């Protein structure tokens, strides 16, 4: 009649279902939407934060060798992902010399750092050209605006880039409503949560729980 | 496309012409002979309405100055493959036919009975034998702005001028996307518009480079393009030209090379495709508001550049000439610490 | 508003010294429009607490 | 709504005052350059220094009193101008792309002039008339329509006791029906009866069920209405009468006029507000969308056009025969399709039903009319001409079927005329508005009551030969402000509204019931004062509700309200000349 | 019927053939 | 040379023409400087924005993108558009154009085993058969007509999850991101091509507080880029008249625009406690009179 | 007998009419009290206290304009008419 | 991230009350209210009665015999009567007299455990030589449940179940407004209301949906270790 839920997990390949019953009747849908919420914007994470070209002075010019200017190389950098042990901003490499192509795999990241998607396409060289690439890597959850680092007055070499932190790339639910007479009027959540396999759906799904139970808690102590 | 437009401008004002306030009002009218020589949508919405035209699709200006268009001459009611131009005065002196009318494979009509126009504002169905002239394309009167509006027969005339005087003040943007759905006059407006280069001869490229492209002409001739990179454009916006070709392919002559502002793969792309719901939301939208979800900024979808310019020079004056220096009276360091030696 | 010489001439003529009375040359002058809150009935007003709150302020 | 970075900018001599005050800086200096760097030590004191500082908006170009109001600023980002949905009316603003200047006093006068005066909140009213303009306009109508819309053989509505099963449908306490509504088995619109408490009944039954001996609150009543109207009359103020009708523009302007023509402005600018929320909640919800299945097409429309078009077919072979000329010919044309596009927009409203967004858009008044929907589903009907002739040609296809070339050619001529037409109405009005504001400017009420016995009589209402009474179709204008001359007794002894005592909306309804036709009423036209009119001539005030204060300018105010509507006027002609 | 040599494919919902390529813009 | 009011970003070049390099200038110059700033501009609040058929509009707000309704597979909609301006406005043809964009995107495969429908007699053979973000194009006069839309609609290709989103009408369910219960009925989605127009909010936000002043007239600059103040029409002295208000016109006229001692003043009491003085005589009517007092007429004051 | 409201509008504008003549006048009537007020704040360090303080207790840093306002409503000024 | 802490206020009324959570991360606003308002409507546990019985009447028609009040009115005024029950089987109650007066909840003779949070409380009245008789059963539960639910109820005579509302909280509203803790100037202040009924505080059924919350969710994080802000 009356018994605490219980949550299982039903397994895939990067993408796992959620299910969560028995819920009281018209209350699945807003515990969904809740988690939701707090899943999407609230889960730390680690990205790339400014990068530094050598024999580059900013943004707005071209490198000899290279088939696409400086702007098209940040943006296609904006889609690498990594993860960040260490609380303090690190430095990687990336350099590549002569024809061919430079992809993700190139770069040698330091202790406490790596790249999970070694086959993304960053750019091409001709064999005129080389690069030399240095970019850093802090960790902060949500997303940054890129000129936080025009303020801190570098020097010319540094370039500020967009920071976005989030694991999370779609999330959704499903309610299957159990309306009989019978005193099991209840609903079954079916969560399902895909991540960009920085971290297993499994750790995100426990922040977030952590998150809104330190939240929840202020209103648990007697008033 | 604004370029392009401003180039098939047709003004009415100036000097040698008339003025605003003498002009009569009835000259900003349609008339029945604009048909296929001036677009009737096309108009600045200002004050200037009517006095601002565009030539036709298919217009052609003759040797003395008298627009011209196309037709195909029926000669026993069987249509003719072949074409003719003809002016306004010949034009008004013959019948002229409906391209939308159904005509047989063989060149037979269908129908006994055809729409027709007439000398001035008259239309009555005539037998299909008389029938002398016969359009070209049903978009024969359309203007190169209006040509690519979809389901352009579904709107009203208002929103559909307004959509095309809209048409010409977009944005370049930094990754630009073809449209989903778009007239076939997309690519040709493009290659006519002079903003994208494009082979002379059919050769193989060698190697590309982000700055120039180095194509070899089956003839033993190497050949150089430079494409100009981050350059004020004249209105303040910026240009760029990247090479979509690779190294190593028998490119045809003909064969775009490189795509200009507002282009991808030689085709216009003024804007970005977006997912849209048809709903009052909180009244956020209310009154021609809208809504933007974060995703856009979040990933430079709708992201463009501007490139200010400024200028400054010493000119000689009676008291003595002004010299450009690093050093200026009573100022501290900090303020010029941007300022080179020179 | 009009015929600017012909009216100031005559005015000159006859040496009319005229009340800033209206309000389009009070305002063309720079001082308080004759109007709302500009009447002297209202610009000229003393005001003091009652003499029962000093009484009972402290 | 101001964004920071132009609050920040515009108060800079006060944050610095007040911040060299917290000892955050050292000097003035100091502290006109730390603001220029904006350390984050100045938002706080940006945020104190702006608690009750008014500010001035203008939207350009200003025309009439309501186009420069007085709002209280609120810090927000961006870099818009964030705007209060039910004010755009008064300044005739659409939110694309128009733009206001903002500006500020500051000596402590001007704060107060501002803050009592010029302040948004008391200037509901339009002075054209006394009646409010701040209403709900465009879509949250739709949604207390929705809201209060009724719809039979719905889930959870009320039924009769059934033998040996009891009568279902009745709800303790409107909070039991929200939570039911809640868990999913009340729709919110379907016939119920509830037990209110805190409102009082519609005086048809509050005389009946009390037997007038006056509601209070805690009283109970079992009233039978649904859950919309009830949550629709929780946002009205305590003490008026239920309401319990579907909730058409015509109704809404109604409530609103009576609100405000019993109680004062602020509680009519919260109910507004109040109003306004619940309206923009509840309009998502409406399921009010646009699809091709909405826009359907006639069943019918076919043979219709078959036969007219076969009579039109017929006087074409009488005109062939040469009896007739051209002119009659265009005259029985034109006339065949005029009846042809009627009938076609006849049957297009009989075959729509009251379910597609288009039909309930157009009919709860919320814009648009019945003629833009036939055209776009229906017959556009033939189309103007540059010389103004409706040329023979009518259009036989709507826009959601799909016009042709020729058609699309006739049509364009009807546009461009339009846009020429308002194109030099505008500038026509402003000349007309700046002639008219020109002529008067020297007109103030002066003295308080000139005491003069002349007055102007108006015939307030009819009494037909047949009937008890008629009401004049223009009293709301001649005679509902002014100053009654003298006292209207009625045919007894006895007085209905004595001398001096000014007119209104429940003193013309007692008028009206008294029966008298005939009332001599004091107006300006007559008043005695040497310069001005007095105020008790001019009568009760527009903007304030009350008789004019004195000192009040009139002729501006007079002037503002004619030349505002001149926009609108267009054509011995009838227009603006 | 792409006149251009390597344009993008985009089939269209063409019913009638113009005679003749539209004269250089 | 400094940079205007409201200017910021990189410096991507710099052309310096000299005479001595023999390179032609105007006459009576020797060095012309010319310096290029380049910024870049995120899309933010106060942008219009607009279709190909005419529908402006400006952003409202931007909400979070977990805020924002998402279909039922969790697909976030980019972008929501008001109802009530379609059909008031009678611009039909952007529904049909959303509906055949969203066609097109996710894909169609029409049924032909059975032989092709009576309404997709006149398709082309070669356009029954289509992938996801497939490319589709309407000449105008000529395209799909309403039968080959509804048709479409009906073959769309499900999503990889298995279960198709639309219905045959074009609407589907949504769930709200806030509540987080779906709406009680469905609503139109598809793509739409969406362009973005000139008028950014950057060059129109613009405030004035204290600057430069005019050296001839004694009044503030105007423009944005010279730091200037508004301007203050004729109509709004009315406005201020019909409310009866006095010291705010009398500050707006005298002790804003023109006092230079008034100005000193005021802004020093404002930068003190102390409060602000009376205005005093406006240099408009100082000037007028010392120039009317050069045509022989001698306009006394008679304080008296 | 109706919600209390919130922001610069309270007091509300028709309590005032009630102890003043006519809108007109308070708007003087609370200006020079604020002045008052103003000047009583600017001699707060040393000086005489002719003009006495706010009358009801202020709130955390009001505007004087505000104090004006809302000790009126109290019925604690009175004031002589034009001249 | 700490970041800062979100301290609940609290205002006070006869029996209303306006909690105030300030200040919350952007976004959080809805997110906490609307669950908080779902929980505290259709999660505290409470006593009501279910069904009820008039052996002076064989249906629901007509009305009883000897009462001004009507058989609805009568199911109307005893569905709001505040019943507590620390029992879980469900109990019966009667309620009986005579000759002329009026009726009242404190005259219904309760048995061990139930109790009547209000005694004072009118349910009818009665002209001389008036008699009703009545065997309401009582039960405990949460949320609220029609009576549809409990139609199928084995056979009786008079059985007439009433729509039961198993909660001691009946209204909940909330809003969220915009709050300026730094240039942000964005974060949340969600400010809930509840009335709840006499037979709890609105602090204490709040504390009790927490309590709940907290301890769903402690499935969600009990699922691994991770730590985050205050
Ligand atoms: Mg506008
Ligand atoms: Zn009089």
């Amino acid at each position: 009649s009356q018994r605490p839920t219980l949550s299982e997990d039903v397994l895939t390949d990067n993408r796992s279902q959620f299910v969560i019953e028995p819920l009281e009747p018209g209350f699945g849908y807003t515990l969904g939407n809740s988690l939701r919420r707090t899943l999407l914007s609230s889960i730390p994470g680690a990205a790339v934060t400014s990068i530094r070209i050598d024999g580059v002075l900013h943004e707005f010019t071209t490198v000899p060798g290279v088939k696409e200017d400086v702007t098209e190389i940040i943006l296609n950098l904006k889609s690498l992902v990594v993860s960040s042990e260490e609380d303090e901003p690190v430095t990687m490499y990336l350099r590549k010399q002569g024809p061919g192509e430079v992809t993700a795999g190139d770069i040698v990241p330091p202790a406490g750092v790596t790249v999970h998607n070694p086959g993304m396409h960053i750019a091409t060289l001709n064999d005129k050209g080389k690069l030399e690439v240095e970019l850093v890597v802090e960790r902060g959850r949500g997303y940054v605006p890129a000129v936080q680092n025009r303020a801190s007055g570098a020097e010319i070499g540094r370039i500020p880039v967009d920071s976005i932190y989030s694991p999370v790339l779609k999330v959704t639910y499903k309610v299957d409503a159990t309306r009989v007479e019978q005193r099991t009027d209840f609903d079954k959540l079916i969560l399902d949560v895909e991540t960009k396999n920085s971290i297993s759906p499994r750790d995100a799904l426990a922040s977030a729980g952590k998150t809104l139970v330190e939240l929840f808690g202020l209103a648990r102590e007697l008033n | 496309l604004s370029g392009l437009t401003h180039k098939r401008r047709l003004s009415a004002l100036g000097p040698g012409g008339l003025s605003r306030e003498r002009a009569g009002l009835e000259v900003r009218d349609v008339h029945p002979s604009h048909y296929g020589r001036m677009c009737p949508i096309e108009t600045p919405e200002g004050p200037n309405i009517g006095l601002i035209g565009s030539l036709s699709v298919y217009a052609r200006v003759n040797p003395f100055g008298f627009i011209e268009t196309p037709y195909r001459k029926v000669v026993d009611g069987v249509v003719s493959d072949e074409i003719v131009y003809l002016t306004a005065d010949e034009e008004d002196r013959h019948v002229v036919a409906q391209a939308n009318s159904p005509i047989d494979a063989d060149g037979r009509f269908v129908e006994p009975r055809v729409l027709v126009r007439r000398k001035a504002g008259e239309v009555e169905y005539v037998p299909s034998s008389e029938v002398d002239y016969m359009d070209v394309s049903p978009r024969q009167m359309v203007s190169v702005a209006t040509a690519m509006i979809p389901f352009l027969e579904h709107d009203d005339a208002n929103r559909a001028l307004m959509g095309a005087n809209m048409q010409r003040q977009a944005v370049p943007l930094v990754r630009s996307e073809a449209p989903l759905v778009g007239t076939g006059m997309e690519l040709r407006a493009a290659i006519d518009a002079g903003d994208v280069v494009v082979a002379e001869e059919s050769g193989v490229i060698e190697e590309v480079s982000a700055d120039y492209i180095t194509v070899m002409h089956d003839n033993g001739t190497r050949r150089t393009y430079r494409m100009r990179k981050f350059a004020r454009s004249n209105h303040g916006t910026c240009a760029n030209q990247c090479p979509i070709v690779d190294a190593g392919d028998r490119v045809e002559a003909g064969q775009v090379i490189a795509d200009g502002p507002c282009t991808d793969d030689g085709e216009m792309a003024l804007g970005k495709n977006l997912l849209v719901a048809i709903m009052p939301w909180e009244g956020h939208n209310y009154e021609d508001a809208i809504i933007l979800s974060n995703r856009l900024v979040e990933e430079d979808v709708l992201t463009s550049i501007h490139i200010e310019e400024h200028e400054i020079d010493a000119r000689d004056t009676k008291l003595g000439a002004e010299e450009i220096t690093r050093d200026i009276p009573n100022i501290s360091d900090e303020v010029l610490a941007d300022l080179d030696e020179r | 508003f009009q015929e600017t010489t012909r009216v100031l001439t005559d005015a000159a003529i006859n040496c009319r010294s005229d009340k800033l009375n209206g309000l389009k040359e009070n305002v063309i002058i720079g001082k308080l429009i004759p109007a709302g809150t500009g009447i002297n009935r209202y610009r000229n007003i003393a005001v003091q607490p009652t003499e029962e709150a000093r009484a009972a302020a402290y | 709504g101001l964004p920071k970075l132009m609050a920040l900018e515009l108060f800079k001599p006060f944050v610095m005052k007040r911040l060299v005050d917290l000892n955050h800086a050292q000097n003035i200096k100091s502290a006109k350059r730390m603001v220029e760097r904006q350390r984050p030590q100045v938002w706080d004191v940006l945020e104190e220094v702006i608690a009750e500082h008014p500010v001035l908006l203008n939207r350009a170009p200003t025309l009439h009193r309501l186009g420069i109001q007085a709002f209280e600023p609120m810090l927000v980002e961006g870099k818009a101008i964030q705007l209060h949905p039910l004010v755009c009316e008064a300044f005739n603003a659409d939110f694309d792309g128009d733009q206001m200047a903002v500006h500020l006093p500051l000596s402590a006068e001007a704060q107060a002039e501002a803050r009592i005066l010029m302040l948004s909140s008391n200037n509901i009213l339009s002075p054209a008339s006394g009646r409010p303009l701040a209403m709900p306009r465009l879509d949250m109508v739709t949604g207390l329509y929705y809201l209060t819309t009724e719809v039979p053989g719905d889930t959870g509505e009320y039924q009769p006791a059934s033998g040996d099963h009891p009568e279902t449908g009745v709800y303790s306490s409107p909070a039991e029906a929200i939570m039911a509504a809640d868990r999913g088995v009340l729709s919110v619109r379907a016939k119920i009866k509830v037990r209110l408490t805190q409102l009082r009944p519609p005086v048809e039954i509050e005389a009946e069920l009390f037997g007038h001996s006056g509601w209070q609150p805690g009283d109970a009543w079992m009233a039978e209405t649904t859950l919309g109207r009830v949550m629709f009359n929780e946002l009205l103020p305590l003490g008026y009468p239920f309401v319990n009708k579907q909730m058409h523009k015509k109704v809404q302007a109604a409530i609103i006029n009576d609100l405000a023509e019993r109680y004062p402005m602020i509680v009519v600018a919260q109910t507004v507000d109040k109003l306004k929320d619940a309206g923009f909640y509840w309009a998502t919800r409406s399921g009010v969308t646009v699809s091709m299945a909405d826009v359907l097409v006639p069943p019918r429309k076919k043979e219709i056009l078959d036969h007219y078009e076969e009579r039109a077919d017929k006087v074409e072979k009488q005109f062939q025969r040469g009896a007739l000329n051209h002119d009659e010919r265009n005259e029985a044309l034109v006339e065949i399709w005029k009846e042809a596009t009627d009938e076609v927009g006849q049957a297009l409203r009989e075959h729509y039903p009251d379910d597609n967004p288009i039909i309930t858009i157009v009919d709860s008044g919320a814009t648009g009319n019945f003629t833009q929907t036939r055209t776009l589903a229906g017959m556009k009907g033939l189309v103007t001409n540059p010389k103004g002739e409706f040329i023979p040609r009518p259009v036989k296809s709507s826009f959601r079927e799909g016009l042709t070339v020729l058609e699309y050619f006739i049509n364009t001529h009807g546009a461009r005329k339009g846009l020429a037409d308002t194109a030099l109405r505008t500038a026509d009005s402003g000349y007309l508005t700046r002639r008219l504001v020109d002529v008067s400017q020297d007109v103030i009420v002066r003295e308080h009551d000139c005491q003069t016995e002349r007055g102007i009589v108006v015939e307030l209402a009819e009494r037909a030969p047949d009937g008890t009474l008629i009401r004049d179709p223009y009293i709301e204008t001649s005679a509902y402000a002014r100053t009654l001359g003298t006292d209207a007794v009625d045919e007894a002894g006895n007085v209905i509204v004595e001398r001096g005592q000014d007119l209104g909306d429940p003193e013309i309804d007692a008028l009206l019931a008294a029966g008298i036709t005939q009332v001599k009423v004091r107006s300006v036209l007559t008043c005695a004062t040497s310069t001005g009119v007095c105020a008790t001539c001019y009568g009760r005030s527009m903007a304030t509700g009350k008789l004019v204060d004195i000192g009040e300018a009139v002729g501006i105010v007079a002037a503002q309200s004619i030349g505002e509507p001149g926009t609108q006027l267009t054509m011995i002609t009838g227009g603006l000349p | 019927n792409n006149s251009v040599p390597g344009a993008p494919n985009r089939v269209s919902f063409a019913k009638l053939r113009e005679p003749l390529e539209v004269p250089g813009l | 040379l400094k940079v205007p009011h409201g200017e910021s970003g990189k410096v991507i070049g710099i052309r310096v023409f000299s005479r001595e390099d023999e390179d032609e200038l105007p006459a009576g110059v020797n060095e012309l400087v010319r310096v290029y700033v380049a910024q870049k501009r995120k899309i933010s609040d106060g942008d219009k924005l607009a279709g190909r058929h005419g529908n402006k509009g400006v952003i409202g707000k931007i909400l979070p993108v977990e805020d924002m309704p998402f279909l039922a597979d969790g697909t976030p909609v980019d972008i929501i558009l008001n109802t009530h301006g379609v059909p008031r406005r009678m611009n039909i043809g952007q529904i049909l154009e959303t509906h055949l964009g969203w066609c097109a995107h996710s894909g169609w495969k029409v049924d032909a085993a059975k032989g092709v429908p009576d309404w997709a007699a006149r398709l082309p053979d070669e356009l029954l058969e289509a992938q996801p973000n497939a490319i589709v194009s309407t000449p105008v006069f000529d395209g799909a007509q309403e039968a080959e839309l509804q048709g479409l609609l009906s073959c769309t290709l499900p999503n990889r999850d298995g279960d198709v989103l639309v219905d045959a009408d074009g609407k589907a369910m949504l769930f709200d991101g806030r509540s987080g219960e779906p709406f009680p009925y469905p609503v139109t989605v598809g793509y739409m091509y969406i362009m973005k127009l000139h008028h950014l909010v950057d060059d129109k936000i613009h405030a004035r507080s204290t600057g430069p002043y005019s050296m001839i007239t004694q009044q503030p600059l105007g423009g944005k880029a010279q730091f200037g103040g508004q301007r203050f029409g004729e109509m709004e002295c009315w406005a201020m008249q019909a409310y009866g208000a006095a010291y705010t016109l009398q500050e707006l006229l005298t002790i804003k625009s023109d006092d230079t001692v008034g100005r000193v003043k005021v802004y020093e009491a404002i930068v003190k406690g102390e409060n602000i003085p009376e205005p005093g005589i406006p240099e408009s009517f100082k000037v007028l009179l010392k120039e009317l007092q050069s045509l022989c007429l001698n306009v006394e004051v008679l304080s008296s | 007998g109706y919600d209390t409201p919130l922001g610069i509008t309270n007091p509300p504008i028709d309590e005032l009419l009630d102890r003043v003549s006519s809108k007109y006048a308070l708007v003087i009537y609370a200006a020079k009290r604020a002045r008052q007020i103003n000047d009583y704040y600017n001699q707060l360090g040393e000086g005489i206290l002719e003009y006495v303080g706010p009358l009801v207790e202020p709130g955390l840093q009001e505007k004087p304009l505000s104090i004006a306002l809302r000790e009126i409503h109290a019925d604690l000024l009175e004031h002589t008419e034009g001249e």
